[PDB]
DNA sequence: CAGTCCCTGTTCGGGCGCCG
DNA sequence: GGTCGGCGCCCGAACAGGGACTG
């Protein structure tokens, strides 16, 4: 067998493990024709090699379709040599985005023709990657090869083939710092500020230089005209979109129906701004097979609709300009939802999208802002290495006065305040100082680990009090419980008193939102008052009538 | 043609597997730079995907400095491989570093790039490097001699350091000289200014045989942040409350605190706004627990075998208060920062100051890092602490979420 | 006292989208 | 078809740590 032109990777099992002995599926007489057409191909080729009884190692083998196509692709299951392989760290960090790109004079496309097949695997190794092909016959032995190259199927032929792709480029990149070239696996985008003369040689003399280690370029993946298709876009010599996206219309829709219907809501949320799918996950929500019919709910088809009309009109994206600065805009859109649109220039938007994760039995609108801020922060400096300068829908001074007297460390970068309803704010403020003229209320509640009873109620300096009696309840909802009880009964000033951690903790960290009832009601209770102040006692100490009140809700 | 010293991992233990976080454009060039004359001068090479370890880096600029410094995230690297550093080629810690009227940090990173690393052990330093939206798949490379920022450097560099030293440690006898990572921290009661000229004699010192900063540092005058209760003249029901509360709490730390006197002034159902005259028996118990307030703990000193763990409290204004402790409620050492940068506008920033400060006072006074519990969420953290480090070392932190109880340790 | 349990947050396992 | 890797989303279940209360 002749060497190849690429250098190879070593590759080692993991110690103290041996390689597959499995045997092979029945298989088709359909699939085996397309197998053994290939098989015979390959080794004429010098991609594949026949072995004797020497060799005790064994995988499946089958094939399946190309999409578009009457030609087949050979897939190994190496799902047991894939598990005793050593362990490869994967180089693609992530997947490039056309918002990152910048306006380049020419832009070439093309794509190498079987990639891992041009790639060599390590000498050593091929003795692992051995496989039976089944005859027509079942008492045929079979012929039994083994791979030269990278088998598709195995879980180290992407890292080896991106590593060893770079390796190839990098004479190129280094004698041409001026050209970029986007390298995603096969896919190579050659853009650059060159006359669109010396442009078309510098791709020619890439052709070649990848044609000297086996990578062949084919005219027929040749792009040189607008618009191109890159990653699953279309570039143009001023905007980019999606290609484009197809939702189902079921009239009886299942569980993985919805979950295909989310995935292309979600990839459309990138340019199609407005895009919701809060009502349709809420379908997802506690159900067990992916089967199951399940019909759609108001809330829901409303969105789908929505969507619909979204996804009619065309949208398109704009590319990156590293002299102007970057911009991103939120916008308070339903209740744990969120929108966002990144650009340089108004309504040009670089790129669109959504923030809608629930954190927590108890937040605020400001603390999901920050966590959205947060989002976009990162997913910035993936695609452009920066931080965008950001517009939000809160006041200057209502961020102020939240991090300046939250007791986490939390921090916004450059932002200024943009005037679209509904602005964010917070809903309630606790005071510093108690409320002079202000009837104090003294709160407790406790309840039986076993019985699931207890009571919760409230003394006053001016002789009011309460007892209530609350069955299946805890500790902690019967201390949340007395606080709401003086709300209810008291007026628009009220200095309340508790022992409770667990409830100043959660009031404390002013929620506008909750998991809990009892909490949206305390937090209904709070937004009605003027002034509050609430403190904090330890509990069996003889404290004010914070043991009058422990002792009249003991059981 | 040096030979090198071979190390092992802790038994049991595989190598770091850490992905690599975003980088800003500005650190990616200049960890390229870095990287591409790294790789001339044969300090590093490139790798591949068959090494399965992997560690963070990023690139920081060090105070009032102007060139981007390499910086790698070793800590998981440094947890396997701990038993090196620490019984076979450990360094002592001098007591009286802390103790000296000034103290300068010099960075001696550069020095650990003479000597070779282990052939077997190459394989643990993989890092990569990443590209701007993923222009290109990651640039990995491992290290060749011994990396900065990893515990083993020191250790396996500290014989040729002593030698080193030994004529300077000769000269001037009575100055001190620390190793930790990749700092060397000389301390002297010399006056200010022929201080910073012993350290230039140093600095020289170093460099003829193949080796430059200026941090310095005062830690005679360090203070503590004692608890204090308020001197007030008039009291109502709710400054009673709030001082039960917190000498309550204080009574954790200092067991003979007593608030039976002060609970009994709380017998009624009053209003918080209501003036309370502090009978004759309550003025004897505050008396008395201001002066136990003043008495150090009972029982506490340092365990060298026991983890070092700091808490930071948030208070406020610029206002930053710190607790350095092994076991709880027995405090090794209290402080309070105040007015540091980033103060009225940012707080991530002024909490990475806060951190390095903190850990800076822990490697004089004890040589360890303390782990840390950062009142700040896990995302915000770790989205801007790199943007304000200035430190060559990372100590080790967790995050807590612990609301404001009763002010104890700010009035 | 250690053993619970009530609460809350985090990590992970498993589906889809997309690309090669 | 029921091959691999990467990133993203959504949900539930597992894990896990801190309080308060009780033998």
């Amino acid at each position: 067998v002749p060497i190849s032109p690429i250098e190879t990777v070593p590759v080692k099992l993991k110690p103290g493990m041996d390689g597959p002995k499995v045997k092979q599926w029945p298989l088709t007489e359909e699939k085996i024709k397309a197998l053994v057409e290939i098989c015979t191909e390959m080794e004429k080729e010098g991609k594949i090699s026949k072995i004797g009884p020497e060799n005790p190692y064994n995988t499946p083998v089958f094939a399946i379709k190309k999409k578009d196509s009457t030609k087949w692709r050979k897939l190994v299951d190496f799902r047991e040599l894939n598990k005793r392989t050593q362990d490869f760290w994967e180089v693609q960090l992530g997947i490039p985005h056309p918002a990152g790109l910048k306006k380049k004079k020419s832009v070439t496309v093309l794509d190498v023709g079987d990639a891992y097949f041009s790639v060599p695997l390590d000498e050593d190794f091929r003795k692992y990657t051995a496989f039976t092909i089944p005859s027509i016959n079942n008492e045929t032995p079979g012929i039994r090869y083994q791979y030269n190259v990278l088998p598709q199927g195995w879980k180290g032929s992407p890292a080896i083939f991106q590593s060893s792709m770079t390796k190839i480029l990098e004479p190129f990149k280094k004698q041409n710092p001026d050209i970029v070239i986007y390298q995603y696996m096969d896919d190579l985008y050659v853009g650059s500020d060159l006359e669109i003369g010396q442009h078309r040689t510098k791709i020619e003399e890439l052709r070649q230089h990848l044609l000297r280690w086996g990578l062949t370029t084919p005219d027929k993946k040749h792009q040189k005209e607008p618009p191109f298709l890159w990653m699953g876009y279309e570039l143009h010599p001023d905007k980019w979109t999606v290609q484009p996206i197809v939702l189902p219309e079921k009239d009886s829709w299942t569980v993985n129906d919805i979950c295909k219907l989310v995935g292309k809501l979600n990839w459309a949320s990138q340019i199609y701004p407005g895009i919701k799918v809060r009502q349709l996950s809420k379908l997802l929500r506690g159900t067990k097979a992916l089967t199951e019919v399940i019909p759609l709910t108001e809330e829901a088809e409303l969105e789908l609709a929505e969507n619909r009309e979204i996804l009619k009109e065309p949208v398109h994206g704009v590319y990156y300009d590293p002299s102007k600065d970057l911009i991103a805009e939120i916008q308070k859109q339903g209740q744990g939802q969120w929108t966002y649109q990144i650009y340089q220039e108004p309504f040009k938007n670089l790129k669109t999208g959504k923030y809608a994760r629930m954190r927590g039995a108890h937040t605020n609108d400001v603390k999901q802002l920050t966590e959205a801020v947060q989002k976009i922060t990162t997913e910035s400096i993936v695609i452009w290495g920066k931080t965008p300068k950001f517009k939000l829908p809160i006041q200057k001074e209502t961020w102020e006065t939240w991090w300046t007297e939250y007791w986490q460390a939390t921090w916004i970068p450059e932002w200024e305040f943009v005037n679209t309803p509904p602005l964010v704010k917070l809903w309630y403020q606790l005071e510093k100082e108690p409320i002079v003229g202000a009837e104090t209320f003294y709160v407790d509640g406790a309840a039986n680990r076993e019985t699931k009873l207890g009571k919760a109620g409230y003394v006053t300096n001016k002789g009011r009090q309460k007892v209530v009696p609350l069955t299946n309840t805890t500790n902690q909802k019967t201390e949340l419980q007395a606080i709401y009880l003086a709300l209810q009964d008291s007026g628009l000033e009220v200095n309340i008193v508790t022992n409770s951690q667990y409830a100043l903790g959660i009031i404390q960290a002013q929620p506008d939102k909750s998991e809990s009832e009892l909490v949206n009601q305390i937090i209904e209770q709070l937004i009605k008052k003027e002034k509050v102040y609430l403190a904090w006692v330890p509990a069996h100490k003889g404290i004010g009538g914070n043991e009058q009140v422990d002792k009249l809700v003991s059981a | 043609p040096i030979e090198t010293v071979p190390v092992k991992l802790k038994p049991g233990m595989d190598g770091p597997k850490v992905k690599q976080w975003p980088l800003t454009e500005e650190k990616i060039k200049a960890l390229v730079e870095i990287c591409t004359e790294m790789e001339k001068e044969g300090k590093i090479s490139k790798i591949g995907p068959e090494n399965p370890y992997n560690t963070p880096v990023f690139a920081i600029k060090k105070k009032d400095s102007t060139k981007w410094r390499k910086l790698v995230d070793f800590r998981e690297l440094n947890k396997r491989t701990q038993d090196f550093w620490e019984v076979q080629l450990g360094i002592p810690h001098p007591a009286g570093l802390k103790k000296k009227k000034s103290v300068t940090v010099l960075d001696v990173g550069d020095a650990y790039f003479s000597v070779p690393l282990d052939e077997d052990f190459r394989k643990y330093t993989a890092f990569t490097i990443p590209s701007i939206n993923n222009e290109t798949p990651g640039i990995r490379y491992q290290y060749n001699v011994l990396p900065q920022g990893w515990k083993g450097s020191p250790a396996i560099f500290q014989s040729s350091m002593t030698k080193i030293l030994e004529p300077f440690k000769k000269q001037n006898p009575d100055i001190v000289i620390y190793q930790y990572m990749d700092d060397l921290y000389v301390g002297s009661d010399l006056e200010i200014g022929q201080h910073r000229t012993k350290i230039e004699e140093l600095r020289q010192h170093l460099l003829r045989w193949g080796l430059w900063m200026g941090y310095e540092l005062h830690p005679d005058k360090w203070t503590v942040q004692p608890i204090v209760l308020p001197e007030k003249d008039s009291w109502t029901v709710n400054d009673i409350q709030k001082l039960v509360g917190k000498l309550n709490w204080a009574s954790q730390i200092y067991p003979g605190i007593k608030v039976r006197q002060l609970s009994k002034l709380l017998r009624g159902t009053k209003a918080l706004t209501e003036v309370i005259p502090l009978t004759e028996e309550a003025e004897l118990e505050l008396a008395e627990n201001r002066e136990i307030l003043k008495e150090p703990v009972h029982g506490v000193y340092y365990d060298p075998s026991k983890d070092l763990i700091a808490e930071i409290q948030k208070q406020g204004q610029g206002q930053w208060t710190y607790q350095i402790y092994q076991e709880p409620f027995k405090n090794l050492k209290t402080g309070k920062y105040a007015r540091m940068r980033g103060a009225h506008t940012n707080d991530v920033k002024q909490l990475t100051e806060a951190v390095q400060k903190i850990t800076t006072e822990s490697i004089v006074i004890w040589g360890k890092t303390p782990k840390f519990k950062l009142p700040i969420q896990k995302e915000t953290w770790e989205t801007w602490w790199t943007e304000y480090w200035q430190a060559t070392w990372i100590p080790e932190w967790e995050f807590v979420n612990t609301p404001p109880l009763v002010k104890l340790w700010y009035q």
